[PDB]
């Protein structure tokens, strides 16, 4: 879900995330969070990143707008957590699905 | 000769994770920017490129 | 519940306002050109004369 | 606010449990209110 | 919480009086060209007076 | 047990005092808004009167 600042909840279907670990990282990544650092550091932290994105925008923005820019801001937000936190794992890249809107904001349109 | 290195950073299924999980981003960001006019008609001979 | 009924009560008639003066103007400048038309009639009616 | 209230109160009462991060879902506004925020989208649209 | 619908109700005409005003410039700009045809018809109408008084 | 409804009952209409009180401010601010507009209305209606007179 994403909260725009209208005050309209539009769900995003589908965020992945591409990332990669640099192999000398891996003993102290595994001794930090286990073999679930994905979920432990990227998939859990996605949903709250994505609402506070939209909470500074409005549903025009972000579901046409800015849309070239969601995913850009949803990477720096996940990279600059895990850079000081676990260093070696990087998100790659990012990718999200176009945000699903109420039927009457879509039949206006 | 790039087939090596290729197969190492990514697994023999590479196209999949490198063209065609972007292809749709990479469209939805195009139509982000044009009109339906100019993606239906008008700029159509300019998506492929 | 009365202290924010009164502005929405507000807005509703500024919104009325803007209309009523959007509806002024509007009546003003045809009626500017009606009366450059009516200008024109009287030249074509003292040539008629 | 919460994680720096919680870690406020547990800095002296339990020193050495450290909370390093916080995350709250978006709530669930009534349905009368939620309603016409979606009417007022629903004007944004309307204007174009 | 009839109180919390009045505060979102103010935003809803918020938005609402651009969507008037927009109306009313529309058929400000209709009314307009109405009298602009009127007055164009009217010069063709006279020019055909003339010619006929001079008949 | 009357005698003790009528003692509550005063402090009811206390409280109506003042939303009724709110509820007719609420109305006077509708009515200079109103007559606001009327005049706003007049002065373009007039500056027309005086270019009409001038043609
Ligand atoms: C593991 O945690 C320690 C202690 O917090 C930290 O210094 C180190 O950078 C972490 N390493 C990784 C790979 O997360
Ligand atoms: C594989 O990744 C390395 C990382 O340094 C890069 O330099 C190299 O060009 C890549 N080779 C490929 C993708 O064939
Ligand atoms: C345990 O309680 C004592 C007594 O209040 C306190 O001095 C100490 O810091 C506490 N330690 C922890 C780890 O909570």
């Amino acid at each position: 879900p994403c909260g725009t600042s209208g005050g309209v909840m539009i769900y995003i279907d589908r965020i992945e995330v591409v990332n990669m670990l640099a192999p000398y990282a891996v003993f102290d990544i595994v001794r930090n969070y286990t073999a679930d650092y994905d979920k432990t550091l990227i998939f859990n932290k996605i949903h709250h990143e994505l609402n506070q994105f939209c909470s500074a925008h409005t549903l025009q923005e972000v579901y046409i707008e800015l849309f070239d820019q969601i995913d850009e801001n949803l990477k720096q937000a996940l990279q600059k957590d895990l850079n000081l936190m676990a260093p070696g794992l990087t998100i790659q890249a990012v990718r999200v699905t176009k945000p699903k809107i109420p039927e009457a904001i879509r039949r206006n349109f | 000769n790039a087939v090596y290195d290729i197969v190492k950073n990514y697994t023999a299924d590479y196209d999949k994770a490198l063209i065609f999980n972007k292809i749709h981003h990479e469209l939805n960001q195009f139509c982000s920017v044009h009109t339906l006019q100019e993606v239906y008609i008008e700029l159509f001979d300019q998506i492929d490129e | 519940i009365a202290a924010q009924k009164q502005k929405v009560v507000e807005k509703e008639a500024e919104t009325e306002r803007k209309k009523a003066l959007i509806e002024a103007e509007k009546v003003a400048q045809v009626a500017e050109i009606t009366y450059g038309q009516k200008v024109m009639e009287k030249e074509t009616e003292k040539k008629i004369s | 606010n919460l994680k720096l209230a919680l870690q406020q109160d547990l800095t002296s009462m339990a020193p050495g449990l450290v909370i390093q991060a916080v995350r709250v879902t978006k709530p669930n506004i009534p349905e009368a209110i939620r309603r016409n925020y979606e009417l007022m989208e629903s004007e944004k649209t309307k204007l174009l | 919480e009839l109180m919390e619908a009045e505060k979102t109700k103010l935003l809803i005409a918020a938005q609402k009086q651009k969507v008037v005003e927009k109306e009313a410039e529309t058929e400000r700009k209709k009314a307009v060209i109405e009298a602009e045809k009127i007055a164009q018809v009217a010069k063709i109408r006279f020019q055909q007076k003339v010619m006929e008084k001079e008949t």
